[PDB]
RNA sequence: GCGGGGUGGAGCAGUCAGGUAGCUCGUCGGGCUCAUAACCCGAAGGUCGUAGGUUCAAAUCCUGCCCCCGCAA
RNA sequence: UUAUUGGAGGUAGAGCACUGUUUGGACGAGGGGCCCCGGGUUACCGAAUUCAGACAAACUCCGAAUGCCAAUUAAUU
RNA sequence: CUGGGGCGGUCGCCUCCUAAAAGGUAACGGAGGCGCUCAAAGGUUCCCUCAGAAUGGUUGGAAAUCAUUCAUAGAGUGUAAAGGCAUAAGGGAGCUUGACUGCGAGACCUACAAGUCGAGCAGGGUCGAAAGACGGACUUAGUGAUCCGGUGGUUCCGCAUG
RNA sequence: CGGAUUGUAGUCUGCAACUCGACUACAUGAAGCUGGAAUCGCUAGUAAUCGUAGAUCAGCAUGCUACGGUGAAUACGUUCC
RNA sequence: CUGGUGACUAUAGCAAGGAGGUCACACCUGUUCCCAUGCCGAACACAGAAGUUAAGCUCCUUAGCGUCGAUGGUAGUCGAACUUACGUUCCGCUAGAGUAGAACGUUGCCAGG
């Protein structure tokens, strides 16, 4: 549980010395990671669904929830009940396993890595990756199929300030 | 002058008794026109009056109409026995009760304002008087 | 993130239960309150707001080191003994806005088994 | 969507009328309903 | 056809022949109906003008 | 964690032998594992980074 | 009027035909099961655009000949271009798979509106494509098999007893489609009068031996 | 013209006033929806009528500023 | 105000009963020919007036709007 | 019938708290015509927000007088 | 029927307003719907709370799906409108068939015929640990007299007797 | 298979190869699976195919002019164009 | 005083600031059996108490939003007397808005101190 331990001792030390909190329970943590795939090509063909559904499972080690429309639109021909692919929620040791399997592994597999954004916080201390090349996870085996689909990751935290978000993510290893 | 859209084109024709629910105290400008009597006022009358004032005054001048004809009114086709529904629309009216300010004007002296609003008063079905602001 | 008050969602549920069940002297209701440490319990008529009995897992000879569900069972026995005297044979169980699976269920079974038969 | 007569599977008495989609519930539909002769709640199919 | 069992004395050729004549008879009667209706509606319109 | 929906997901030990960045985690590979570029091998995280004018003045 | 149904119109989504010098070849295919010479070891070859046919009495081995084509290479020589569409003499579909849609879309990668439109040309309406495949009548099972095997990505069709339960006014659409198909077809049928339009390389199995000529007569 | 219709009226409203003696099963307030809620010894019908269940005396009451109720209380 | 219609350039089917937009003439390029016409071979040309909904699917059903034809006025 | 008490109900009025209408302003949310990817505009401003003033049978945050329904009450009839 | 008749329109039912703060109230007065639907969109037990805006984020109005914060109702409530529902009547899940039998004090409306509500008793039950809920649906339309004939059942008669 | 196109690096000529020469090496590797209605040439060392040479010319030829190597098929016959 | 739980039209609320904790309640440690999530022990539930008052909770102050809200006066109006005027006169009731102002809750039962 290397990264839990890392966070608890070293990063907590650094960050509370930095921000001068009155207690540890002020310190921000991560409540969840949320993956999304968000694909409207299933109006066309539903094989698309089961494909990305399987790849999400392969990545996160757990089956994904299928998201569904709630309202209908005529441009995309999207209607209440037709799924738009899937999400996943992750919290626990799965959270940290996924964090590391990004930072140590696949974000170095970026083709052109100029750090990563300093702006992509909503304004509460909570971050998104809009990922392009979904096969930078190993287990896809992208010979069989080539629609990467991209992906969205959403890290969610108990921080107030985007500053604290940046600094905690820095202590994780994210630019 | 019309509304762009209304829910019910065939309304009841409004009440004329009483006095103003508001629009009595001159607000925007310096001078105004105040009804002493009750009648209806139309798009046509308003256009005419506003034209009259804006011609009597040079480009130096500012006008605020203070009423709008929300309420439509009907008239039947010609040479038609009574009944058989309710007629089409032929106009739009603002009701006016005594007290209410019809026009307000700012960018001039009181003599010019008096003459302009005098010229306009003759193009409405209503007796008017000339108003200045209060304390 | 804003964290959520379990007590408040519970009480919002409690009200929906209490819309139906109210109690009376003929049969009062068995108030139940839970906490991460231990349980409090009352038996009350709500025509007058007059708690007819009480027992708690806090201040008693019931208090022991096991905050196990058995301590809930003993709260049940305690209100059973302390209430059967006062002429209370039947009652309306209050779920409390909790769920009837654990400590709540254990207290209820205890009270049933201790003569305070619903 | 059509009219439906039920009937008890141990006497043969109808005892109930109702309605059903002939599309969505196409089969000979069956439900447990009181039967006034046996004085027991009994399985009643359609006829 | 649509649950209606039509019966036909003879051979499959006779089926073809009989159904052919029946199709033809039906189309003709339909054309007659449409034509007549058209005519009477036109009459109605003229008479209303007057 | 239910039973019947999750695939196998056990512990695994990654390795960037380009610097032997040897690391522990969990995955679905089925426990000796390769890595090719990582934090201690990538130009950003490691800091390192590998003209017509010059080309013309060569000649 | 009678609400007259629109006619049968079958489709083949596309064959980007290449017409190259040969599609199939094989040599000395020992035709037997056990103790029975069903046919002699013989060669064969099928070329770009061939409306190959087969004619044989009962218990000959036409079906097994087609099975040798579709599986195994004993004395056979295939290429990676040919992608067979196998229509069986049996069902070949999933009986209680919960929709014609599913059982078809299993083997094809096309849009829902095109596939339901093709089914509608076959006269399987909006609320009928969710019917189970066991419930169905024979002729419409045959039609659904054919649609699945069309919208399969294929260029050569392999049809053991089509036209079998179908009706006189879909067999004509099928006649014309096969007449007009830019690609290769191989098939069995006992209807010489159906074959009159279709065949270009007629075959004949008999007396444990084989013959193969070209054109009709 | 495209109009000229309306439906029968249904005689909604109060049918037994306040401070009044009422027998069981007596309609009090026919309505549509809970224009008025029930109270004590009052039931709400399928069509939202309000009927007494016991003999007694009617009292319309308050239930929080946009919500009334009605209670049939016994007498002695 | 009432009633019918608007589908490549022209005229017509298809709308009733929703399932891949069709017919004749024409247009464009090429052929034949001393050249043009005819004729032969290919190809373009259609948000089915428009804007909204229903539908897996709209020329098709529903809504709204702009024109066209008669009647009237 | 009146006195008293209580009660249901949404009218005239009034108001804009929703529904729609509407004036003049302050910003604007970003488009559009036009000029040279970006940047301009004596302009629509679809909107959002806000200040002030206004409209309503089928709007109401509010809400009369009357009328009504009754009362273990009194009086006159 | 009808501001003569006639044409045009309408004829029965449901909801608003006219309708004058009980109820009721007309007109060829103004606006709209109905002639169904649902074996769950019913019953019950558990749980959940929306729409919309700002921001961050791939296929980009970032409108598809996601994350957060705001947001008390502007969503949804099968379907017209009104009255109501967020202590849910709205949305999911598990089990079931009370969309039961015989009735029914007392009431509303009411010319009549009809229509509506209905506790409660008994029988035999689904759900819930129990209390208890349940004689369809958030409510109000979603219908058609008698004669006649058809079908089934029956401790009913059966032209002297059977 | 074919070798278009484009990228880089080079060689020769020249007063200088952007417009605008040829050539090379490397990289890339398009269209094209023997051509619709129509239509051309050829009767023998011809047609067909493979190379070579030369004038113009600093340099540039799939063209022109000329050379050889291999080497056919058929001509019933004049009914038709 | 804390906690539980009822009652009253938010005068009770929203908002801002500040404060307290091992006796409560909380966050909190984990999925160990009951139990559970169209996926995750987030939730639900359970074995817990190493840890922290940060947050939730509760308490103090403030009248910025919301709520409540007079008197006086006004519109309106039953009735009456005159008259037909887009009305007046007399009496009785009596708004709505607003203005001053109220208010940052109060009690009832029970276990603890
Ligand atoms: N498993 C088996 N065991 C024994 N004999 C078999 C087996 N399978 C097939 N056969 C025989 O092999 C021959 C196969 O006949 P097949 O179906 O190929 O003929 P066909 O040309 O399709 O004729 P048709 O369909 O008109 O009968 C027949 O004799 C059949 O009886
Ligand atoms: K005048
Ligand atoms: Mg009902
Ligand atoms: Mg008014
Ligand atoms: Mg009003
Ligand atoms: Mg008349
Ligand atoms: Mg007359
Ligand atoms: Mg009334
Ligand atoms: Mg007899
Ligand atoms: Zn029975």
């Amino acid at each position: 549980n290397r990264l839990k331990e890392k966070f608890n001792t070293e990063v907590t030390e650094n960050l509370m010395k930095k921000f001068n909190y009155s207690s540890v329970m002020e310190v921000p943590k991560i409540d969840k990671i949320v993956v999304n795939m968000g694909v409207g090509d299933a109006v066309q063909n539903s094989k698309v669904l089961d494909n990305a559904v399987e790849e999400l499972e392969l990545i996160t080690g757990q089956k994904p929830l299928v998201t569904k429309a709630k309202k209908s639109i005529a441009t995309f021909r999207l209607r209440e009940g037709m799924p738009i692919g899937a999400k996943v929620t992750l919290r626990g040791e799965r959270m940290y396993e996924f964090l590391d399997k990004l930072i140590s592994v696949s974000l170095p597999r970026v083709r052109d890595f100029q750090g990563v954004s300093k702006k992509a916080f909503d304004g509460r201390g909570n971050y998104t990756l809009g990922v392009k090349e979904q096969l930078i996870f190993p287990e896809i085996d992208y010979d069989k199929v080539s629609k990467v689909r991209g992906m969205d990751i959403v890290i969610v935290t108990t921080a107030n300030t985007d500053e604290e978000a940046r600094e905690l993510l820095a202590n994780f290893g994210m630019p | 002058l019309l509304p762009k859209r209304v829910k019910y084109r065939r309304q009841h024709r409004p009440k004329t008794t009483g006095r103003s629910k508001g629009g009595n105290y001159v607000t925007f400008g310096e001078f105004g026109l105040q009804a002493t009597t009750t009648s209806w006022i139309t798009s046509r009358q308003i256009e005419s009056a506003r034209i009259a004032m804006t011609r009597y005054m040079k480009r130096g001048g500012k006008v605020w109409i203070k009423i709008f004809p929300h309420t439509p009114y009907t008239k039947k086709p010609l040479e038609v026995r009574m009944g058989a529904g309710k007629g089409a629309v032929e106009g739009w009216i603002a009701v006016v009760k005594p007290g209410r300010i019809l026009f307000e004007v700012a960018g001039v002296s009181e003599e010019v304002a008096r003459e302009a609003l005098r010229l306009a008063s003759h193009k409405l079905p209503v007796k008017t008087k000339f108003v200045k602001r209060e304390e | 993130i804003s964290k959520i008050d379990k007590n408040k969602v519970r009480l919002k549920r409690h009200a929906r239960v209490r819309t139906n069940l109210s109690g009376t002297a003929e049969k009062p209701r068995l108030n139940v309150y839970r906490s991460n440490k231990h349980i409090y319990a009352q038996i009350i008529d709500d025509n007058k707001g007059v708690t007819l009995a009480q027992a708690s897992s806090k201040d008693s000879d019931i208090a022991t080191t096991a905050t196990k569900v058995e301590l809930a069972t003993k709260v049940g026995e305690a209100i059973a003994k302390k209430a059967a005297d006062k002429g209370i044979k039947e009652i309306v169980f209050d779920r409390g806005g909790y769920l009837y699976h654990g400590r709540v269920k254990a207290l209820a079974e205890a009270a049933r088994e201790s003569g305070l038969e619903f | 969507r059509v009219n439906v007569t039920l009937a008890c599977t141990e006497c043969g008495d109808r005892n109930y009328i109702t309605t059903k989609n002939k599309r969505n519930n196409p089969e000979r539909v069956e439900m447990k309903k009181f039967c006034s002769r046996e004085n027991k709640q009994t399985l009643h199919r359609e006829t | 056809d649509e649950g209606r069992i039509t019966e036909y004395k003879g051979n499959y050729s006779n089926y073809v022949e009989q159904k052919e004549l029946e199709r033809h008879r039906e189309e003709l009667e339909y054309e007659k109906y449409e034509k007549e209706k058209k005519r009477l509606e036109k009459a109605i319109n003229i008479k209303e003008q007057k | 964690m239910k039973q019947g929906i999750h695939p196998e997901y056990h512990q695994v030990i990654f390795l960037d032998t380009t610097t032997n960045f040897k690391f522990l985690s969990g995955s679905t590979k089925t426990p000796v594992i390769r890595l090719d570029i990582s934090s201690d091998s990538h130009p950003f995280y490691t800091g390192r980074q590998k003209g017509r004018v010059e080309r013309f003045n060569k000649k | 009027k009678r609400n007259e149904l629109p006619p049968l119109k079958m489709d083949l989504v596309n064959l980007e035909s290449v017409k190259n010098r040969t599609i199939i070849r094989g040599e000395d295919v020992s035709g037997t099961i056990e103790g029975r010479v069903l046919w002699k070891a013989k060669s064969f070859s099928i070329r770009g655009g061939d409306k190959m046919a087969i004619i044989g009495s009962n218990g000959t081995g036409k079906t097994t000949f087609i099975k040798k084509i579709v599986h195994g290479n004993p004395g056979i020589s295939l290429s990676p271009s040919v992608k067979i569409g196998y229509f069986s003499q049996k069902i070949d579909t999933l009986e209680l798979d919960k929709s014609i849609l599913e059982n078809v879309q299993s083997s094809s990668q096309q849009n829902e509106t095109l596939i339901r439109t093709i089914l509608a040309r076959m006269h399987f309406f909006r609320d009928d494509v969710y019917k189970p495949i066991s419930v169905l009548s024979g002729g419409e099972r045959v039609k659904v098999a054919l649609t699945k095997v069309f919208l399969s990505e294929v260029n050569t069709l392999v049809l053991d007893q089509p036209t079998n339960f179908l009706d006189m006014e879909a067999i004509e659409a099928f006649e014309s489609l096969l007449k007009e198909y830019n690609g290769s077809i191989i098939f069995v049928s006992h209807d010489r009068k159906f074959i009159e339009k279709v065949a270009t390389r007629i075959m004949t199995i008999d007396n444990k031996e084989i013959k193969i000529f070209d054109g009709t007569y | 013209t495209k109009n000229g219709r309306d439906s029968e009226s249904k005689r909604l409203g109060a049918k037994r006033a306040d401070g009044q003696f009422v027998t069981g099963g007596s309609i009090l307030y026919r309505q549509r929806g809970t224009k008025i809620y029930p109270g004590e010894n009052v039931g709400r019908g399928g069509d939202d009528t309000l009927f007494a269940k016991i003999d007694g005396v009617v009292k319309f009451e308050r239930k929080g500023r946009d919500k009334k109720q009605v209670s049939v209380y016994a007498v002695a």
